[PDB]
This record gives C-alpha cells, sequence and structure tokens, in this order.
C-alpha cells in the first residue's frame, strides 16, 4: 500500500 | 467495461481479501483503499503496484492526473477508468465512488485502459  | 481477471483476486480468496480490507479500514480510516489494474490486452504501461490509498475528496479527474504520471501518459493520450464495469464522471470523488461501489472485501476496484468500449 502507498499513497497514489 | 472490460472483462477483468483481477490478479489481486486470483492470488487471494475473498476471506483473505476481506481480512485485509478490515485491517486497512481500521488502520487508515482517513483514506480510500483502491485496487488498480490494467484491462487485459491494453497497450498502456503496467503499474508497478496495484494497492493504493487516496484521499476521500480526491476527484476522478485528479485521479486521472496521478495515474497518467505513473504510467507515463500525456494529457492528450487516451485513458479511461471503469468502476463497477462502467466509466465514472470526472467530478465524482473517490470517497463517493467507494461509498457506492466498494466490493464486499471493502476495497474499491478501478480498471484502466486506453479503450473506452468493450464487448
Amino acid at each position: 500500500w502507498e499513497e497514489l | 467495461g472490460p472483462h477483468m481477471k483481477w490478479a489481486y483476486k486470483e492470488e487471494n480468496n475473498f476471506e483473505k481479501r476481506r481480512a485485509e480490507g478490515d485491517k486497512i479500514r481500521r488502520k487508515y480510516p482517513d483514506r480510500i483503499p483502491v485496487i488498480v489494474e490494467k484491462a487485459p490486452k491494453s497497450k498502456l504501461h503496467d503499474l508497478d503496484k496495484k494497492k493504493y490509498l487516496v484521499p476521500s475528496d480526491l476527484t476522478v479527474g485528479q485521479f486521472y492526473f496521478l495515474i497518467r504520471k505513473r504510467i507515463q501518459l500525456r494529457p492528450e493520450d487516451a485513458l479511461f477508468f471503469f468502476v463497477n464495469n462502467v466509466i465514472p464522471q470526472t467530478m465524482t470523488t473517490m470517497g463517493q465512488l467507494y461509498q457506492d461501489h466498494h466490493e464486499e472485501d471493502l476495497f474499491l476496484y478501478i480498471a484502466y485502459s486506453d479503450e473506452s468500449v468493450y464487448g
């Protein structure tokens, strides 16, 4: 998961 | 929309995905979790990852911008998104899309392609  | 065979779902069954969904909604409630994958056969560049977190107020239009950068596309190149197998409006926010279309595993799925219509 990572910030777009 | 395109007939998707989500790698995320091929790799993880519903129980495993819903467990992850519960965990993500618990740990990052201020973010919308999205699974992003490319339509089969699309010539567009692949994304390095498929799991993303986005602000609830981010619009589809702003989302298009972020994706275009990640797949090295120019403003004039064709790019279409499909949610719930249909194309969303640019003014809709990610939070609104999630509220109406999140999967039962608690994730919002978004497919991208260079083509707008599929049989």
